[PDB]
């Protein structure tokens, strides 16, 4: 019983890892296309700073 | 979920030291452009102002000309070896505060890291 | 430059031109090895200042002394993207996540807890274990010391009880989402294995996404040591507080951070105490703890647990006697206990919790709690008056009652104290007492009342 | 170079002038002789004279010209078999050209400058180094003792000089970096080679005893004290670290150990046997010991020195076994500091540094996976004694009592016949529930169930202890006099051991495994024996008594037949009544 019940939550300890990156990845991604159109704003924000 | 807190500041990171690459080679070319005297002035301005008395207000000798009007407001400024900024020397000893575009740089994602979160993520 | 510089005698430094500089200010020295050193600024005057190396003290030389000034202020972050990460230390990268995440530059010690703006304790949390949680409540923002002993392994004992600790407030009505799971560790002066042996549990099993670690190295210098409870003890205030998360802090080994402490001071111009240890411990310990208690209208507050070592347990120091007037109760540790192997190791009479039933009630860890409580106090320690004595009473006077007493300690160490790494709740806590209880008669049980064992036997 | 004179000369107080470019913590030469200073503070112009080899005829006006090194340790070959200082001179050379006296003013060599070893190239020009790769293999006598490149230092090859022999000084292997990979190189101890983390030991280390291995044991890794106070016979488990011991390569320091307690131990080593190999023992061991007789500064080096002559072998492959030999002499030599530059020490007789210069060499090295990956181990079992004659100050609880073991000494404890010995009450093992796993499979599966059960009665006699200092028990009955003698021939002939003879100790698996038998049996079978109506009188005068009382006089050898014979000797004259 114990062994169809850890080969069992191996398949579902598994299946849980592949979404997370899944959503990971996507979210990875989400950080890096809501700053790339918010850049030069940075760059003006930083520069701004630096030079007085 | 550590998972996704380890993909997201790798993200997170390339974006910060890209903003860096960009920021940094403005600065590589900045004797370049034609605003480099009401930058190099105001830097300079803090440092007289604060801790150095004018002793010396030294500077590179390529940047002397673009310097040489506040030397006649004070101290005699004759090098930090960047040309991209002006050391202050005081009457106290020497006292020390280097007031460089790379220096103001390297904390100001350690003195003010809030401000650059801000303006690309909120 | 900001030279002057006279007694640079291990990591003490004088210099002048310290007009420029504040007391609890922090400051880059510069020096031709290229290496480039912090150290606080303390002990400040218009000429000779006090500054103790962060890294040792070997490279400071007479070329350069300039001093570029970082901050007069200190400057300290408020995280709340640290609940969920390790760091050694101050805060340095070891799962590769960045130190802190700034908010606000506050210093490191803005004040402790305002009085008028703090509330009686009304909540309860659980630690996975029986005689510290039954026959003791383990209360809302209580501060408890577990005083442990010398030769004995302190720091295994503590998060061995990290896992199994998984609070239960069920009871009451409430659920682990209204009070989270949240460890935050600030030890110092730990061993090469130990500090290793930590991160361990915490990997094991999915508790290191809702904790943070620090742990200062007992290889990492006696000035960062101090520093390191102050980090996390800022970063706390708005975790618990202003999340309405709940923080538990566990601290561990309070020896170092006093041995420390001791130095920094003696240059002050501050005498060390009674038994070396210092007289200035006591300010300086109480601003740690006392960001402990409940918060009028702010539900989350942090539970703090010190653990601190004695060689006995004796109280002939102060390292017991300071913390013992700020803090409440003392769970000291028993050398037949540990040796049979029954963890965690809790006297009879020696241990006491101050406060037990003002922070529970009845039906919130259950009816029959109240008088349960008070059994297994005084049934325990009468078996601890024969738990050696049965051939010191020879076998020419032996009676039932007491010999029935032996058999209850044999059962009360090996099922009710110990309970191994399995997770228990309150209710599972409770049912282990009833059942030993189960051999003694009525006329044995004394302490609790007809109408609970009506209820349950 | 950095110029200045004497100032001041004052013994070993002693105040330069005119120091210009001086840095703290840095070696020098200071008088007409050179005597080997190290600058301990600096004030401007004037900077305190740390002063090694004693002062006979120094003055005023002498030079004070500084080396510009912390102390650096110089690297490459010669090490293995030799008598070396804490701050690395050869005894053998100071003994050689001057007399049987040490003559203060007499500096010789740093490491070898007149021994050239066999070079075999093992890197060309090609390619490119990295910190903890090999250059070569150099052979000294029967170990394998390779160079490597100090960590922070790497570059790219771009010459390896060909096969035969060279002098030590010389580089062999060049770099397009300024620098040049020699056989004699400067590192700073300051800076002693990095590791890439902290890691948990799990395999023990073996001492080849029956105490120290067996009820409370030591790890390979570790780390652990054994306090006897004010000498308890704390220097005979180096008798038992001798030739008995597990450790490839053996390093041997002493902080500053007074001559007479290493005149027989420091003589008899290279007398010894070598189990790693055959002839002496000074094929595996440095020695790196510094003595009373060595300077009275250079014991307070000594320890944060000779900790990466440690490392250079551990880092390699190896798993070293450093102990320094009473940690209480780098104590006196430590709050002697205050005395000399006006200073008080921390008060009430401790040292004004506490965890700052002790801690961090402990947990520099013990168990640590390396930038090589290489796995390196540093086991001490250290040989302290309390300073203040108690132990509840601070230096002994903040490494020498949360340390992997334990056990505590009396004065007429050792005096009955135990040397070393260990107490039966107030030994506790720290660390042991990490290292059943390699007990059970290498030794014995059923290993980590037979020392808890032989602790059991030996500790639990300590309740019968207090009973005798009280009333004391005149209640004599079976089961009382059943934990009595038992316990008591436990500590008559268990704890007493000899590492004095080859027959009291030195212990193999099946030794250790059947002695530890032996006894739990017979009290298991006096347990049921007792309990039916035998008196322990007729139990004492049986000839199976005797049979554990021949249990100490029995060869590893002849150990497995000894055994196999006397365990029908227990059931029968037991079970049998």
């Amino acid at each position: 019983l114990e062994a169809q019940y850890r080969e069992r939550e191996r398949a579902e300890t598994e299946a849980l890892l592949a979404r997370y990156r899944e959503r990971a990845e996507a979210e990875a991604k989400a950080v890096r296309e809501k700053a790339m159109a918010r850049l030069d704003e940075a760059v003006a924000l930083v520069l701004k700073e630096v030079l007085p | 979920e550590l998972l996704v807190a380890t993909a997201r500041t790798q993200a997170r990171g390339e974006v910060l030291e890209e903003v860096r690459r960009r920021v940094r080679e403005a600065l590589e070319a900045l004797p370049q452009k034609p605003e480099w005297p009401e930058v190099v002035r105001k830097l300079a301005l803090e440092a007289l102002e604060a801790l150095p008395g004018a002793k010396a207000l030294v500077a590179n000798p390529e940047d002397l000309p673009h310097l040489e009007a506040m030397a006649r407001e004070r101290g005699v400024e004759l090098e930090p070896a960047l040309r991209l900024g002006v050391r202050a020397v005081g009457a106290e000893g020497k006292t020390q505060v280097e007031n460089s575009l790379l220096a103001r740089m390297d904390r100001a994602w350690d003195a003010m890291s809030s401000k650059v979160a801000q303006a690309l993520w909120g | 430059e900001y030279t002057g510089i006279t007694y640079i005698s291990g990591p003490l430094l004088f210099v002048e031109n310290a007009k420029d500089l504040a007391y609890g200010a922090i400051v880059d020295i510069k020096d031709g090895t290229g290496r480039v050193r912090g150290g606080q600024v303390i002990e400040v005057s218009e000429e000779y200042a006090v500054i103790q190396v962060f890294e040792e003290t070997t490279g400071l030389d007479l070329a350069t002394t300039s001093v570029s000034l970082v901050e007069d202020v200190a400057r300290l972050g408020v995280s709340k993207e640290m609940l969920g990460r390790r760091f050694n230390g101050i805060g340095k990268p070891i799962d590769g996540l960045p130190p802190i995440t700034p908010e606000k530059r506050l210093p490191i010690t803005g004040l402790p807890l305002n009085p008028v703006a703090r509330r009686k304790p009304e909540q309860f949390i659980q630690t996975g274990i029986s005689t510290i949680d039954v026959m003791n409540t383990l209360v809302r923002g209580q501060k408890l010391p577990i005083f442990s002993g010398s030769g004995l392994p302190a720091n295994e004992i503590a998060a061995q009880i990290a896992r199994q600790a998984t609070v239960r407030p069920d009871l009451s009505g409430e659920g682990e989402k209204e009070e989270p799971f949240a460890v935050v560790f600030a030890a110092m002066g730990i061993t090469q294995r130990e500090l290793s042996y930590f991160i361990q549990e915490f990997e094991r099993t999915g508790a290191l996404s809702r904790s943070v670690l620090f742990l200062n190295k007992a290889d990492d210098p006696t000035i960062e040591r101090i520093l390191t409870p102050r980090m996390a003890l800022t970063v706390a205030e708005y975790l618990a507080f202003e999340h309405d998360y709940h923080v538990l802090v566990i601290l561990t080994d309070m020896t170092n951070y006093c041995e420390a402490l001791r130095e920094i001071g003696a240059a002050r111009e501050e005498i060390p105490g009674r038994r070396g240890y210092p007289g200035y411990m006591y300010t300086d310990l109480a601003t740690i703890y006392e960001r402990a208690g409940v918060v009028e209208g702010k539900k989350g507050s942090v539970t703090q647990i010190p653990i601190l070592s004695m060689p006995d347990d004796d109280r002939t120091h102060p390292i017991p006697d300071l913390t013992g007037y700020i803090t409440e109760g003392q769970i000291q540790l028993s050398r037949e206990l540990h040796r049979k192997g029954i963890y965690p190791p809790i006297d009879p009479l020696p241990s006491l919790s101050r406060l037990m039933n003002n922070g529970v009630g009845k039906g919130k860890t259950r009816e029959d709690h109240k008088q349960v409580s008070d059994q297994l106090y005084s049934a325990y320690a009468n078996g601890v008056d024969i738990r050696k004595l049965v051939a010191i009473i020879g076998e020419d006077a032996l009676t039932e009652n007491d010999r029935r007493y032996l058999q209850f300690a044999d059962a009360f160490e090996r099922f009710f104290i110990n309970q191994g790494q399995q997770n228990r709740s309150i209710e599972e806590s409770l049912q282990i007492a009833w059942a030993l209880l189960s051999m003694l008669p009525q006329g044995e049980l004394k302490r609790i009342s007809k109408d609970h064992i009506g209820k349950y036997y | 170079m950095i110029q200045g004179v004497i100032q001041k000369i004052a013994g070993p107080a002693v105040i330069a002038k005119g120091m210009l470019g001086a840095r703290m913590y840095d070696i020098c030469k200071v008088g007409e002789e050179g005597l080997v200073g190290e600058i301990i503070r600096l004030d401007g112009d004037t900077a305190f004279v740390q002063v090694y080899e004693d002062t006979s005829g120094l003055k005023v006006g002498e030079p004070v010209v500084s080396t510009g090194l912390p102390l650096a340790v110089e690297l490459g070959p010669g090490m293995l078999n030799g008598i070396y200082d804490g701050i690395q001179r050869p005894l053998e050379r100071i003994r050689e050209k001057t007399g049987i006296y040490i003559t203060r003013g007499v500096v010789v060599h740093a490491l070898d400058r007149e021994k050239k070893w066999a070079w075999t190239p093992m890197v060309k020009p090609g390619d490119e180094v990295r910190g903890g790769m090999v250059l070569g293999t150099v052979p000294e006598f029967g170990f394998t003792h390779k160079i490597l490149v100090p960590p922070d230092v790497r570059g790219r090859v771009k010459e390896v000089k060909p096969a035969g022999e060279y002098t030590v000084e010389e580089p062999v292997v060049v770099l397009e970096d300024g620098t040049e990979l020699k056989m004699y190189h400067t590192w700073p101890v300051r800076r002693a080679r990095p590791v890439q983390r902290k890691l948990d030991p799990n395999t023990p280390f073996l001492t080849g005893m029956r105490i120290l291995d067996v009820l409370f044991p030591v790890a390979m890794g570790g780390t652990a004290a054994i306090p006897g106070p004010f000498g308890s016979g704390k220097t005979v488990t180096q008798q038992s670290l001798a030739k008995w011991s597990n450790a490839d390569v053996v390093v041997y320091v002493g902080c500053g150990e007074r001559g007479n307690e290493m005149t027989d131990v420091l003589v008899e080593f290279p007398e010894l046997t070598d189990p790693k190999t055959g002839g002496p023992l000074m094929h595996r061991t440095v020695l790196i010991a510094n003595t009373s007789n060595m300077p009275v500064a250079a014991r307070e080096a000594s320890i944060y020195v000779g900790v990466t002559i440690a490392e250079y072998f551990r880092d390699q492959g190896f798993s070293v076994a450093l102990m320094a030999d009473s940690t209480s002499r780098w104590a006196e030599a430590l709050r002697e500091i205050s005395s000399r530059l006006e200073e008080m020490p921390a008060e009430e007789g401790y040292p004004p540094y506490l965890a700052a210069r002790l801690a961090a060499f402990y947990e520099r090295a013990g168990k640590v996976i390396t930038l090589g990956g290489e796995e390196g181990a540093v086991t001490i079992v250290g040989a302290v004694s309390p300073p203040g004659g108690d132990m509840s100050e601070p230096v002994t609880q903040s490494t020498l009592r949360i340390v992997g073991a334990f056990w505590r000494l009396d004065a007429s404890l050792a005096f009955r016949r135990h040397f070393p010995a260990i107490n039966w009450n107030g030994s506790y093992s720290l660390f042991t529930s990490a290292l059943d796993p390699w007990y059970r499979e290498n030794v014995a599966e059923d290993y980590p169930e037979l020392r808890d059960a032989i602790s059991e009665l030996l500790q639990r006699e300590a309740g019968l202890q207090e009973i005798v200092q009280l009333v004391g028990p005149d209640a004599l009955q079976d089961a009382e006099r059943l934990v009595i003698e038992v316990g008591r021939i436990i500590r008559e002939d268990f704890l007493q051991q000899n590492a004095y003879h080859e027959v009291d100790a030195y212990c193999s698996m099946k030794k250790a495994y059947g002695i530890m038998k032996m006894i739990l049996a017979f009290y298991k079978e006096a347990e049921a024996a007792i309990k039916r109506g035998v008196s322990i009188d007729e139990i004492l005068q049986l000839p199976v008594l005797e049979r554990i009382g021949r249990a100490r006089y029995v060869s590893e050898e002849e150990f497995p037949a000894y055994f196999e014979e006397a365990m029908k000797e227990i059931q029968g004259a037991f079970k049998a009544l």
